């Protein structure tokens, strides 16, 4: 019988939702989330440069010079270093390495 | 709500409009359907992007720690590195966290503050030659034509064209 | 009343989810609440408000209210979470609480134990208590089915038989208990009292046959 | 965790990061220009409305 | 978890009135809506009674519309309830307990708090049938090895079944009650033990009917 | 203020109104008296509950920080001790202080728009069948009854039913 | 924008008022311009003072930090020092930035809002003895002299007075 | 960056119609609205064409509304285009590229986006004209001092020219191309280089014209 026109929003099948202050657990049209949880478990390069591994020492071992660390030798280069935890060839001839806190950070860099 | 127009006096939403956020949708023997209103889902599209834009712009600086071996005999400074890293990740994680919740309360806000802007502008629009219901929805007194249709979408309605009109029809 | 689901199931890191349904008397009108019933417990409060976590400070629950319908979720759901839920409303046509009634639900155990089944009748005092009643037990095993049969000299009773606890909230440890009881005009007279229980985890039957020596 | 043949631009602690997200809750350690680490579980921002449908 | 205590819990008779009550305490409790809610043993809650700050809305349930009286004393800090027509159709726990309710049962200035008071009083048992309160027998069961003690001839189930007075619970199990033909409930209660501590420590189970106020206990040695 | 609800055109509160936040105050020969809005006032409560709540949880993330003996030759690290622990306090309390006086200010806000959106609710369900007056009081043209009373209460007034009504009274 | 008022159905401003914030524009045989509104534009610029006296206050906790010289065998604790400060810049630096930005957007939003309200309160005012057009201004039904004018200003409008005048008048 | 690949470039002979295309990838591409754009060689830019992410707007241009015609397979992920009436008066580069168009171009769940795509894939040359593809002719230039590479007889400019197949760029000057009277342009390059590096590092100039697909290259070396 008569004309009509109506004032409405957008509505979909969204079915993330959103928290804030007031309400909580609240369906919206459209969220971004801002957070990244999901990752690659392995070892990437940086700026395209290999990494360094010892896989069976130390830190201490490795610019020692154990018989057993001789992989890594000459001239390297790299860009972040892995230490594995259950490494057994580390200092053979027992002893003291002053100040290898800061021989591992100043290697580190 | 706040505003009164998301879930409010205009209960539901349109799954049908797929054209934008914000519009109207009219039914007459001329023809039925929604249609988005194309200035303000931009307007508020463009305020979004830039609030989540500038969120992104000013959290991009991050804050490097890296955890240096300590000896026997660094305790000390093992617990201020502690400390230190865990009194910077508790303030960078509440105020992200309670930024969210913020900018989610002030946008849900916005968006429904732009609704009712809509449908006030509309109101404002048909004075006297359209009732009103209790669910956002114009009934006009004389009947328009798809012109007067988008004459009101654009917002350029001529109210003098059809004052005598709707004040006749307006009593039968 | 309320509407609840029966059960729920899900592994451990699963997010199990449960669904509470109304009307517009009740859910759509006001909000809703949860609860949460440890075996033999009195219970404590779950959720309020449809969302909030109380000063107990529960992270992995999560609660969601939406117009006719409520929703509860667990994330993790680890082996503390076995035991009755509830959900509850307020009714606003009539005046006080509404309360789905009961739902409970089981976690992903993998039942590779058998039931450890001990058969030991009792003493010389429950000869002196009129009645004799033998026992047969079963323990740490995962589903809730398991059967028993009672045999006195080869022979059943016509009908006599156990009972089961709530799933052990430490590691699935369900256990159950049969009681036999007759008259020491029918007791001593017997040779031998066994019990056979048998389950789908079971191989062969457990055959436990205490003589009266 | 082991080394393998891959190219990246962001490298953590217990994993690689490769992603155009600000946040991230992995862990703090890293090289290269990484997400920011923090202890929420999700950072999702409504840029919608509510989802009221019929 | 603050201070609360029941009173008139039991075994009742039918076709009598009840009278029961609670008293909690901690903090203030003359500014907030109390709740009292039901459970059917096993499976099974209904809510039962709601009680204003001061007692203005009563609003009673409605399988006992207008069949019960609940009453609250906040210059004394307790929520007591009176009833008749009892019968076995309402055998059931019942607790006393603070619920999220609207606004308005709650007093003018605690409409808005963190802790919404997640309080939930405990459970009082009433059980209605043709009986009364009986002794309870213990039965313990000798031979890693596992043993147990055995609860009959005990009207309803109140015992948290103790062993060495609260000793072990790191592999107890706790069964619920056995009807079979009787009028008293039986019950099992188990617990694991190694082949190095049967004679050393002593294990003796401890129950307590608490509607004849029994200790009786049980030492559980072998042949 | 910035809706004019709240010491607006609304001056005073009712001192008189225990049984809610927001409501109504109606006076007639059939009786007199305040009656809260339900549905509004458990709204708002609801809204400051979850705020308050997650105030506090995502502030419960504690800072732990203690003093270590720092020797005669350990004044470099007690100075960077004493740096980042009063640092950490600074940001703390001027994120917890500005955070308080915002939040007072969006909660006062949202206070009188709730008060204004009940009013121009009752005002849309009212348009023609009722004056309106500078102080948010609606003075019916036609005599309504208390159950008409409740019916705008609820929401649930009929507009049909006291049309002509309403039409024949508003002129004498 | 949010509220419509500026930029919005009222599109431009008024270069030539300098006596206030918000204000109205009157022009008749009897006289014209323009004359602020002194309640409005001095309760939006004792708002916006204690804002910004709030914001300067919060902030004067001063974070002091300078570098220590750090040897040859010190990288660990200079590289503790570093990312110390670094963390502490980046969160300070983001927190302002962030205020700053959100501090201006409610402050605009502020704005609107009470030029909305100053004209929904002139609309109230005038229930039926004026008409309203689709940029803020109103036209009076009957003319009104420099009186009624101050006593629509100041809002002691009074509506008896007018209100048969305005009914005749409106017609013709 | 993202991925991104041309097809049809190249010199395509006047009065014919032409069909060119584009394909990108690296992420979804089935739900953007693309762009069409063109490039007078030298100055001046004017956008041509539009597409949703379905179809359903074409909207065209102005200077050839309703002369082209643009299609997308979104299943297949490429952006063709095919058009007819071709003259001198079109002789330019074209892009197809996202650039910032209203929201209804874009699909419904990508209306809102922290990077909007700024994309912009690379160029496209078509020259229209009485001519076909010949061979190009190198001739480099012998004497701190300076050589180079001058290449004649080519008709379009697509080649970026090279030296010892991209390898110095730190003083290196590429020059537009050159006409006079003929019908191929002509083009120069340079390149310095110390007084101590000419006949130990071995230098080449390396071309491509590409509609006839050369690797021309020539060595420079002194008397
Ligand atoms: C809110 O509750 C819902 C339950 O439907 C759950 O799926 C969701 O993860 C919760 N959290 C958020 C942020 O939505």
């Amino acid at each position: 019988p008569g004309d009509k026109i109506c004032i409405g929003y957008h509505a979909n099948n969204s079915t993330t939702q959103v928290d804030t202050l007031l309400e909580k657990n609240v369906t919206v049209t459209h969220s971004v989330e801002l957070l990244e949880n999901q990752k690659e478990k392995r070892f990437c390069k940086i700026m395209n440069k290999a990494p360094l591994d010892l896989k069976d020492c130390t830190i201490e071992g490795w610019i020692l010079g154990n018989p057993k660390c001789d992989l890594l030798l000459g001239d390297q280069s790299w860009s972040y270093i892995v230490e594995r935890p259950n490494a057994q060839n580390g200092i053979c001839y027992p002893g003291v390495l002053n100040e290898l806190e800061e021989l591992k950070a100043f290697i580190g860099s | 709500g706040i505003f009164g127009a998301i879930a409010g006096f205009i209960e539901g939403g349109w799954t049908g409009m797929i054209d934008g956020w914000y519009g109207y949708h009219h039914e007459n023997s001329q023809g039925s359907g929604y249609a988005a209103d194309r200035e303000s889902t931009q307007k508020a599209i463009d305020g979004i992007t830039n609030k989540v834009n500038s969120i992104i712009n000013k959290m991009n600086t991050q804050f490097e720690a890296v955890d240096h071996e300590f000896s026997n005999l660094e305790r000390r400074i093992g617990n201020l590195n502690k400390r230190m890293e865990d009194g910077f990740l508790d303030v960078w994680t509440y105020n992200a966290e309670l930024l969210v919740l913020l900018e989610n309360e002030r946008t849900l806000d916005l968006h429904d503050a732009n609704v009712k802007n809509l449908y006030e502008k509309v109101k404002s629009q048909l004075r006297d030659n359209a009732n009103d219901l209790g669910n956002g929805c114009f009934e006009f007194w004389h009947k328009c034509d798809n012109e007067c249709m988008e004459s009101v979408k654009n917002g350029t309605y001529d109210y003098p064209k059809y004052q005598k009109e709707s004040k006749l029809n307006r009593q039968g | 009343m309320l509407t609840q689901p029966p059960s729920a199931s899900g592994t451990p890191g699963q997010r199990v989810t449960i669904s509470c349904s109304g009307s517009s008397s009740n859910i759509g009108g006001n909000t809703v609440h949860w609860f949460q019933q440890l075996p033999g417990t009195a219970p404590k409060l779950l959720i309020y408000t449809n969302s909030l976590r109380p000063s107990g400070v529960p992270d992995r629950f999560s609660g969601s209210k939406s117009g006719t319908s409520a929703s509860l979720a667990i994330s993790g759901l680890q082996s503390e979470d076995e035991a009755d839920y509830y959900c509850a409303a307020w009714d606003n046509s009539l005046n006080g609480q509404v309360f789905g009634g009961g739902t409970k639900l089981t976690v992903l155990g993998q039942p590779k134990a058998a039931p450890s089944v001990t058969l030991f009748p009792p003493s010389s005092e429950e000869l002196q208590a009129n009645k004799a009643t033998l026992v047969c037990l079963i323990s740490d095993f995962y589903p809730g089915a398991v059967t028993v049969a009672w045999k006195a000299d080869s022979s059943p009773v016509k009908a006599g038989v156990e009972t089961t606890t709530p799933s052990k909230q430490s590691n699935n440890k369900y256990a159950a208990s049969s009681y036999l009881s007759l008259t020491p005009e029918q007791w001593k007279s017997h040779r031998s009292y066994s019990c056979q229980v048998t389950h789908e985890g079971s191989t062969v039957e457990k055959t436990v046959a205490p003589t009266e020596c | 965790l082991p080394i393998e043949n891959c190219d990246a631009t962001c490298q953590t602690i217990t994993g690689v990061l490769r992603t155009n997200k600000t946040f991230q809750n992995v862990s703090p350690l890293w090289i290269g220009e990484c997400p920011k680490y923090v202890k929420s579980e999700s950072l999702r921002l409504a840029t919608g409305l509510r989802n009221v449908p019929q | 978890q603050v201070q609360l205590l029941e009173s008139g819990g039991g075994v009742v008779q039918p076709g009598r009135s009840l009278r029961l009550s609670c008293a909690a305490s901690g903090f203030t409790f003359s500014n907030y809506g109390m709740h009292w809610v039901r459970q059917a043993p096993g499976k099974g809650l209904e809510w039962v009674a709601i009680i204003s700050f001061d007692g203005s809305k009563k609003y009673y349930a409605n399988s006992v519309k207008g069949r019960s009286t609940i009453s609250r004393d906040n210059s004394k800090n307790t929520l007591s309830l009176q009833m008749e027509s009892l019968g076995p159709e309402d055998t059931a726990l019942y607790y006393c307990a603070k619920l999220p309710s609207p606004y308005y049962f709650d007093s003018r200035f605690v409409w808005v708090a963190a802790s919404a008071f997640h309080f939930w009083g405990q459970g009082i048992l009433v059980t209605v049938s043709s009986a009364s309160t009986k002794g309870p027998s213990v039965f313990p069961l000798a031979p890693t090895a596992a043993l147990g003690c055995l609860v009959k001839d005990y009207f309803p189930e109140p015992v948290t079944v103790s062993w060495n007075s609260g000793a072990l619970t790191s592999g107890v199990h706790t069964f619920p009650a056995v009807l079979q033909s009787s009028g008293l409930y039986s019950l099992s209660s188990v617990v694991t033990v190694p082949s190095s501590s049967l004679g050393t420590q002593t294990y003796i189970c401890n129950v307590n009917h608490k509607p004849s106020n029994t200790k009786v206990d049980k030492r559980v040695e072998p042949k």
